[PDB]
């Protein structure tokens, strides 16, 4: 009933991709048109929870501000009383019994667990949350996630083919021609967040175009 | 639709130009700070509503901008001033918010009542905003833009927007926020000022 | 067919008068709505079986257990929401624990039964709690009326009336627990049309010698090609 | 905001009020009738004094009124105890309008049938306003509320011109509360209080009978 | 059809001075199976019909410990029961911790009904919906009081309270002169007669569904489970 | 495809048009579909969405070619229609939804009866499911159709109630469930040879298939009991007194005697003032005084 | 007691800590790291009594880290000092206090480099160069003998070392292993440890 | 009281007396000091002795719903920072605890000194009681990371025979825990007059 209405604004948030590999994860989401004259700063929709785990979201991006400034203190009073990092599967049970009435956005958190092992977790607005090795979210999630399906057994030979030939092809499946179109998130078995700049995001389309 | 306050940034300054709304002849001309409200020492804002409930959330956004310098004794950065009240109207008016810090320079904001901001160069709040966001989007050079330039645009646009035949020089209120020898200088313009860019306005467009 | 309310539909601190409590009981009744669960007590264990209904190929299946762990030797299985029965099983760990604690003792499965369901808006899940305690193996079934029960066999969820009078064809005080691991699967078979594999079913046992053991894609394997 | 629309229904249908600030002066002026003749007209007050340089008067529930002047009070001193200065004008009716928001705010309580009239004076300055029930004020060279404020914001507005000194104003305010008396005006029948540089005081009622002689 | 406008709530009176909600209160204790308790200057007897969900299963808890000297039987809702039998059982604790010595059965059973009272009172809340049969013994003897969702309680030589107790009140009324000089196995035959008259001519007080609580003179409160009421049983 | 077929609509004095087909085309798509009366389920993921967007947007609802996709849709479509089954599942279950809730020719209460009687004859429990919550959808939109072909309505008759002796519990009580609201709507008249089919069937030995046997005259009671919420009718004080005989009956009859009691008294006690005088005073206490109380009472 | 040193120069804010930790006579570890990052560029070394260090140090390296994923860009030090220094003095009147004795150092990409100082009592004074402990109290005079505001950072470890040489020769305390890592505009690099 | 622990390449051994003394009466000799928390961890029992066995009894507890609610058994390094975190809260009011978290993790084989005076460190070895400086000497000669397995039980059942020689307050019976990979295992129980005979 009540969880029913945050569903609704996933339906139509811009899309967030993500697939797991041997030895990194990606995120990759639908950089939107803001305006004309709106910085674009400010609407970036990949988030840093701490530095082994960060999370891509969609839905209302008033309520999801308010889960990712929950979810980076429990990465941090995680650090104060056991001094390990978070396990990818804590502070994704931390955001789904987080998520009155659930707070309306579905998030794609991914990263390592302490021992190296590669995660990606998905928390449906409805309070649930399971494990992926690729997944889709967002505006065209269905048709995404029908395209991860075809394409997951040989592609982690090499981490850089494994995720462009999946993430930006799989938004390239909905979203345009690219380069300014799509914000893409990568991160190696503990090394941090790297947001690839568009110099180098159009580097990796024209490899897909060949 | 109340106030008709617009932001426009600029290479080395933004400035704010609401204009002051008068519906009574016997209220009172407050020589008080009017329209736009200085929040500390680098960062100004201003409200699209009555100035009742702009001294609750001006004396709110005061209240965050000192808890920060009380407890790092540095001035807040002009985002976090922004995202700490839109968390607080996430638990009902339309503001804007200039300013200055040393990370992403000189900033221009407009949340949202639902609690949503956004990273504006230009834009409009209030009475006919949508006449002069269009009018905005039509000339703006969206970087090549200096501050007088910027200064010229907005008594521009708010001449198609308020009133009749004067452009209320005496009822508009442009402050400029500008860095000048280290520290920040907020400058509520004059009336021989503000009238002067109503007379280089009514000269260049007529000539 | 129809729909024919009455006016004692819609409140909650209201008995109708004949003594009912209608805003309880449509709760519960909208609740027999999830994968089915059936549970087996046999007097060499209990075993626990579940509908799994996974739609991706991509997603995991080892993480949408809905049948989980108390302690060491009490085993759970749900029905419902799989997040609606998280704050039963936190405090079924914790009792446990909070009993071992005082009382360096394992507590019974009755005791765990009973101080889940003192918790009782009621609950959204019904439970089979299944473990071995100092009375052997038992079962014990948790309604969301917070009213619990010893039980021989039970199934819950959405086809539980229906497997349960299949429970009641097979079942007989002298079962073996390889038996009722086949013949709970028989039953998951009945109440779902799809073949059974290592993505759809979920089964865990617990004797007296072992501790609760989930089974593996390789121990899932060799059960049903038998049946 | 329906109930607050409401309120104001019971303030324009209370007695009227008229306040206007001249150059060196505010004017408080009211009605004070009385039903019969057995109501004693001196023992209850509406111009009602709140620090030594603060009055203020009301139109619309009596009751409601005392509440608000018991707060405004207590938000005087309030200020007093910590700053060791009286309270500017515009301070006191930042406070006392929070309040009238506040129960606006909460439910299962009503909001004040009361407007108000708020006089004072700071630092060689005069300062009028108006709080509504609402948790608006607004800041007045002269106003009015009550029973025909319609008529009577247009009858200021022919009749104010801001050279005007503090005696010149008792005489617009009484004349502006005689458009919409119906009766004879006594010295009982209204009362006056002024705020000037040596601070705010209700006029005794023999210093009116010399303003009503005009 | 007929939309009472008095029954929203337990504390809106009824122009006929007769609050609906308790009185619907009252009729959640006919919903639970039938009850008989019964007393005879020596052993207080409580016998309890109980009913199961389905075959493999077990029946119910419907007589509960309360102290050694006190037992009750329940009739409603067992969510109201359990609720109950925690503030009987911690008041029979704090009797037993403060003064030493057994809380007097007539006591406890006035403490029952001044919480029972409350939520027949106060906004929101429902009244227990559970009618209690409380067997006793005391200094002054053995003790029968029930307890109904109106909180006024009730000394009783006698009582069944539940589905069809009122052919089982039919019965105890017409034998309770001679309750007063029984025998314990006797007067448990008359409790056992007593709950037989709430069945059907079909079915049958087996030893599975039937639960008998004695509390007595020399005797501390015990339950007879589903073998225990063998000797019971067989003897009719 | 909603518009490439749209030009073949039947209209009462028409022409068969050059534009293509739906009689020649789903007959192609039967020979795909073949195996399943993995690559004819991705088929069906494309039919199923043409069959939701052909609904009403098209000049003819059912095709009788297309009517033979039903019972393939019906062993796919799921009984609880949750939001955690799959894509296949979830729009095959409104996809039968949209096909019961429209219209049909009275040329076609032959046909799609025949499809519904062989779907519900023996395939899968989910199949007898859905072809009962199909019909109760299906004779109500097209109430007027069936009451004139009188042949109809002795098929629909039939097919209830030989689906009320289901192995499948949950089928069972789903088909008292239909004919409860058929006898509500009047599209069934409760004949005596309907009371003799189930009085004759209560009354039932039970030695230890004859518990389903006997459970389901206490279905067929529960359904006229059922039937009349807010009336008692002449027949009812009769089939209340031998229903409630059944109360200490084993428990899948157990379940059904006391979920028709409690909701007998639930709707039942608007104006019970009028209604007790349609019972004798032996039958009053019959009624009172009877346990159909849930588990959380005992 | 235990060791902290500081000396800042033009573009670095080089600092050293001993490692050990001692109970009553024993000493019980002989790599004990007292040096805790918070930034990129920053650090914070804490000493003081028992248990009061790590739970002190601890609770402001999480909540500067707070701030980095908060903001994405990190604290200055100076403003870490302050935040270090707020939360120092106000829970000195509630009923658990600290008794830690702090020397923060940090480098700032416009402001510059930076060493900071605070006693328990949480009195915030930037210095050229600080030291903490009884062993202070010998090098402050090597340090002020030799320093100039304009000192290399290879000719302050010659001073380091100076420092670190009078503790061995006149400080009572056996000390013998010393942590030393250089704050530059790169980050936080870790010179060799002085040991004797 | 001595206990005794040094990690080297085959794990971690924890070594430890038997005997509780009331200022001067000894109450008994047959202690178990080694707090066996869970198959995978194991704290000593060094100060007040109720101190120790509520302590990490609570901290058993903890790590155990730690262990079914993440899937997954605790660290040594945050099992000893639990036990950090719970004294530290009491902090100035009389624990008198000490004590040594020993396991094995992920990270290795685990060690960790915990103090009542708030004090958490790792470490290859340490020794905590009224003779634990009298177990340091003998043990610091002897120990190496690569030692055998059986010069390890040698080296700390010395080691607490010498501490309890000189120590008063130390005395009772050793007792020689091994932690392995696969969990911990009792290797002796040996009477210190029964190791008077074999050392002399």
């Amino acid at each position: 009933f009540q969880v029913e209405y945050a569903q609704e604004a996933v339906k139509k948030g811009s899309t967030a991709v993500g697939v797991r590999g041997r030895d990194i994860v990606v995120l990759g989401v639908e950089k939107k048109s803001v305006a004309k004259l709106q910085d674009e700063r400010t609407v970036r929709k990949i988030c840093a929870l701490d530095d082994n785990v960060c999370m891509a979201f969609a839905g209302l991006t008033a309520d999801a501000r308010i889960v990712i400034n929950r979810a980076r203190v429990e990465c941090q009073s995680h650090r104060l009383t056991v001094e390990d990092p978070v396990t990818v599967e804590y502070i994704t049970r931390y955001i789904a019994s987080l998520k009155r009435r659930p707070f309306g956005i579905s998030a794609l958190i991914v990263g390592f667990d302490f021992d190296g092992t590669p995660r990606l977790y998905q928390t449906d607005p409805s309070g649930t949350y399971h494990a992926w090795k690729a997944n889709a979210i967002g505006r065209g999630a269905k048709s995404v996630r029908e395209f991860l399906e075809k394409n997951y057994t040989d592609e982690a030979i090499e981490t850089d083919d494994l995720t462009i030939k999946l993430v930006i092809k799989a938004l390239l499946e909905v979203v345009q021609s690219g380069g300014k179109n799509i914000e893409l998130a990568v991160m190696r078995r503990d090394q941090s967040l790297k947001i690839l700049n568009p110099e180098e995001i159009e580097k990796y389309v024209a490899e897909i175009e060949k | 639709h109340a106030g008709t306050c617009l932001g426009i940034l600029a290479n080395d300054g933004v400035l704010l130009a609401a204009e002051r709304r008068n519906i009574h002849k016997l209220l009172d001309e407050v020589f008080f700070s009017e329209k736009i409200y200085k929040l500390n020492e680098d960062m100004a804002c201003s409200v699209a509503g009555i100035t009742s409930d702009a001294n609750v959330l001006t004396n709110e956004l005061r209240l965050i901008a000192q808890r920060y310098l009380l407890q790092y004794q540095e001035p807040i950065p002009c985002e976090q001033l922004v995202t700490a009240l839109c968390d607080i109207k996430q638990a009902g008016v339309s503001l804007l918010y200039i300013g200055w810090d040393k990370h992403y320079g000189f900033q221009l904001y407009q949340s949202d009542p639902s609690g949503n901001y956004g990273g504006w160069k230009a834009t409009c709040i209030g009475n006919n905003s949508a006449a002069a966001v269009s009018m905005l989007k039509q000339d703006y050079k969206e970087g090549e833009m200096t501050l007088k330039s910027a200064l010229a645009l907005a008594i521009k646009v708010l001449n198609k927007t308020m009133d009749v035949s004067k452009l209320s020089a005496e009822k508009v209120e442009i402050a400029t926020l500008t860095r000048e020898n280290g520290k920040t200088v907020i400058r509520v313009l004059k009336q021989k000022e503000v009238e002067q860019l109503i007379k280089k306005h009514e000269e260049e467009e007529a000539k | 067919m129809f729909l024919t309310r009455s006016e004692y539909d819609r409140g909650v601190n209201t008995f109708s008068p004949e003594g009912r409590l209608f805003q309880v009981e449509y709760a519960i009744e909208a609740i027999k709505l999830g994968s089915t669960a059936i549970g087996i007590q046999t007097s060499e264990g209990v075993c626990l079986a579940v509908e799994k209904r996974i739609t991706s190929p991509l997603m995991e299946p080892s993480s949408i257990e809905k049948i989980v762990e108390i302690d060491a030797h009490i085993g759970c299985a749900m029905s419902g929401l799989i997040a609606d029965a998280k704050t039963l099983i936190d405090k079924a760990r914790v009792e446990t624990q909070n009993h071992w604690f005082t009382y360096n003792e394992t507590m019974t499965v009755e005791s765990v039964t009973q101080a889940v369901s003192n918790l009782a808006r009621p609950f959204g899940v019904a439970l089979l709690f299944g473990g071995v305690d100092e009375k052997g193996p038992q079962l014990f079934h948790m309604d969301p009326s917070g009213t619990f029960v010893q039980c021989d066999a039970r199934a819950i969820g959405s086809a539980s009336e229906g497997a349960q009078s299949s429970l009641q064809e097979v079942y007989h005080k002298s079962m073996t627990l390889k038996e009722a691991i086949k013949s709970s699967l028989i039953i998951l078979k009945q109440v779902m049309e799809e073949k059974l594999n290592a993505t759809n079913i979920e089964l865990a046992t617990v004797q007296p010698g072992q501790n609760f053991h989930m089974f593996t894609k390789e121990e899932l394997e060799e059960v049903i090609k038998d049946i | 905001l329906v109930q607050i629309e409401y309120a104001l229904a019971a303030v324009a249908g209370g007695a009227p009020s008229v306040g206007i600030k001249a150059a060196n002066g505010v004017v408080l002026a009211t009605e004070k009738k009385q039903k019969s003749i057995l109501y004693d007209e001196r023992s209850v007050h509406k111009v009602e004094p709140i620090t030594k340089h603060i009055g203020l008067v009301y139109s619309g529930m009596g009751p409601d009124y005392r509440v608000l002047v018991h707060r405004a009070r207590k938000l005087a001193q309030q200020y007093y105890l910590v700053y060791q200065e009286p309270i500017p004008t515009a301070q006191l009716v930042q406070r006392v309008a929070s309040v009238m928001q506040e129960y606006t705010q909460s439910g299962g309580v009503r909001p004040f049938g009361v407007s108000l009239l708020i006089c004072g004076w700071n630092e060689g300055r005069p300062y009028l306003f108006q709080s509504d029930p609402s948790g608006a004020y607004f800041a007045w060279k002269a106003t009015a509320m009550g029973k025909n404020y319609v008529n009577g914001k247009t009858f200021l507005e022919k009749r104010y011109n801001e050279d005007l000194e503090l005696e010149d104003a008792i005489h617009t305010a009484i004349l502006t509360l005689k458009e919409s008396f119906e009766g004879q005006m006594t010295e009982d029948n209204i009362e006056v209080g002024i705020c000037n540089e040596a601070g705010f005081r209700r006029l005794t009622p023999t210093e009116v009978k010399d303003y009503l002689a005009a | 059809m007929f939309r009472n406008q008095y029954d929203n709530d337990v504390t809106v009176w009824s122009p006929q001075g007769r609050i609906h909600q308790i009185e619907y209160a009252m009729e959640a204790v006919k919903q639970g199976s039938a009850t008989v308790g019964l007393k005879s200057k020596t052993h207080a007897v409580l016998v309890a019909l109980k009913r199961a969900q389905s075959e493999l299963a077990a029946h119910q808890k419907k007589i509960l410990h309360v102290d050694n000297h006190i037992g009750i039987s329940i009739a409603g809702l067992t969510a109201d029961a359990r609720l109950l039998c925690n503030f009987m059982r911690q008041e029979c604790l704090d009797s037993r911790f403060v003064f030493d010595r057994p809380l007097p059965v007539s006591r406890l059973v006035s403490l029952i009904g001044s919480k029972t009272q409350i939520p027949t009172q106060r906004y929101g809340r429902r009244p227990y919906g559970v009618g209690l049969l409380i067997a006793g013994y005391d200094d002054m003897g053995p003790h029968i009081f029930q307890t109904c969702p109106s909180a006024n309680y009730f000394d009783c030589r006698a009582m069944s309270i539940g589905a069809r107790s009122q052919s089982a009140r039919t019965y105890l009324e017409r034998h309770m002169s001679e309750f007063m000089e029984c025998n314990l196995n006797e007067l448990v035959k008359h409790g056992l007669r007593a709950l037989r008259e709430t069945l059907p001519a079909e079915q049958d007080l087996t030893t599975k569904n039937v639960s008998i609580g004695i509390v007595g003179k020399d005797l501390e409160f015990t339950i007879y489970d589903d073998d225990d009421v063998s000797p019971f049983l067989e003897g009719l | 495809l909603t518009y490439i077929f749209m030009i073949d609509v039947s209209l009462p004095n028409t022409t068969p048009t050059i534009s293509p087909h739906v009689p020649e085309f789903t007959a192609r798509i039967l020979e795909k579909l073949k195996p399943l009366m993995t690559q004819g389920i991705k088929l069906l993921k494309t039919i199923l969405k043409w069959l939701m967007a052909s609904a009403g947007r098209s000049f003819s609802t059912a095709v009788t070619e297309q009517l033979q996709l039903l019972p393939l849709f019906f062993k796919i479509a799921p009984v609880e229609n949750d939001n955690s089954y799959d894509e296949l599942k979830r729009d095959a279950k409104l996809c039968l939804s949209l096909m019961s809730q429209g219209l049909l020719y009275p040329h076609q209460v032959p046909l799609v009866l025949q499809v519904l009687k062989q779907t519900a004859r023996s395939s899968s429990w989910h199949a007898r499911y859905t072809v009962l919550t199909y019909l109760q959808t299906m004779v109500f939109y097209n109430l007027f159709i069936f009451l004139n072909n009188e042949d109809a309505v002795k098929d629909i008759r039939w097919l209830v109630i030989s689906l009320l002796e289901d192995e499948q519990l949950e089928v069972r009580e789903m088909a008292a469930t239909t004919l409860s609201g058929l006898l509500q709507c009047n599209f069934l008249t409760m004949d005596s040879p309907m009371q003799i089919h189930f009085e004759q069937l209560c009354k039932t030995k039970l030695p230890k298939a004859e518990l389903v046997k006997r459970h389901a005259g206490v279905l067929g009671l529960g359904a006229c009991v059922l039937s009349s919420p807010y009336d008692v009718p002449t027949w009812m004080p009769q089939l209340l007194m031998n229903l409630s005989a059944h109360l200490n009956d084993p428990q899948p009859i157990e379940m059904t005697v006391k979920k028709t009691l409690s909701n007998f008294r639930r709707t039942h006690h608007d104006n019970w003032q009028e209604h007790k005088q349609q019972f004798t005073d032996d039958q009053l206490l019959v009624l009172t005084d009877l346990l159909v109380s849930p588990c959380y009472y005992a | 007691m235990e060791y902290l040193i500081g000396i800042q120069g033009p573009d670095y804010v080089l600092v050293a800590s001993d490692r050990v930790a001692a109970s009553n006579i024993v000493q019980m570890k002989d790599d004990h790291d007292k040096m805790f990052k918070m930034s990129e560029k920053i650090l914070l070394l804490c000493v003081g009594e028992a248990g009061d260090t790590v739970q002190f140090a601890e609770y402001i390296q999480k909540n500067v880290q707070l701030y980095k994923m908060r903001n994405g860009y990190e604290l200055s030090p100076t403003a870490a000092a302050n935040f270090t220094r707020r939360n120092l003095a106000d829970c000195l009147r509630s009923r658990t206090p600290y008794h830690v004795n702090l020397l923060l150092a940090g480098y700032d990409e416009h402001e510059g480099p930076a060493l900071y100082y605070m006693d328990y009592l949480a009195a915030l004074a930037k210095a050229p160069f600080a030291a903490h402990g009884y062993g202070a109290f010998l090098t402050l005079s090597i340090l002020d003998r030799y320093y100039t505001p304009t000192i290399s950072r290879e000719r302050a470890v010659e001073l380091l070392r100076k420092c670190l040489e009078e503790l061995q020769k006149r400080f009572i305390l056996n000390l013998p292993t010393f942590s030393v890592r250089i704050i530059d505009k790169n980050g936080i690099h870790d010179l060799d440890n002085i040991s004797f | 009281t001595t206990t005794l622990a040094f990690k080297f390449r085959h794990g971690v051994i924890v070594a430890a007396d038997s005997r509780a003394t009331a200022g001067a009466y000894i109450a008994s000799q047959t202690v178990k000091k080694v707090i066996e928390i869970n198959p995978y961890l194991l704290g000593t029992m060094a100060g007040g002795a109720a101190d120790c066995s509520f302590w990490e009894r609570l901290l058993a507890r903890q790590c155990r719903i730690y262990e079914l609610r993440n899937k997954e058994r605790i660290s040594v390094a945050a099992a000893s920072k639990l036990l950090a975190n719970m004294v530290y809260q009491y902090k100035g009011m009389g624990l008198s605890m000490g004590t040594m978290i020993c396991g094995w993790d992920k990270r290795g084989p685990g060690l960790y000194y915990v103090d009542s005076e708030g004090n958490r460190i790792s470490g290859a070895t340490f020794s905590v009681g009224s003779g634990s400086v009298y177990a340091y000497g003998v043990m610091d000669r002897g120990y190496s990371y690569d030692l055998e397995v059986e010069q390890a039980y040698d080296l700390a059942r010395r080691a607490i025979y010498q501490a309890t020689y000189r120590d008063a307050y130390s005395g009772g019976a050793v007792n020689l825990y091994h932690v392995r990979e696969d969990g911990w295992i009792r290797v002796s129980s040996d009477n210190v007059a029964d190791l008077h005979e074999k050392y002399s």
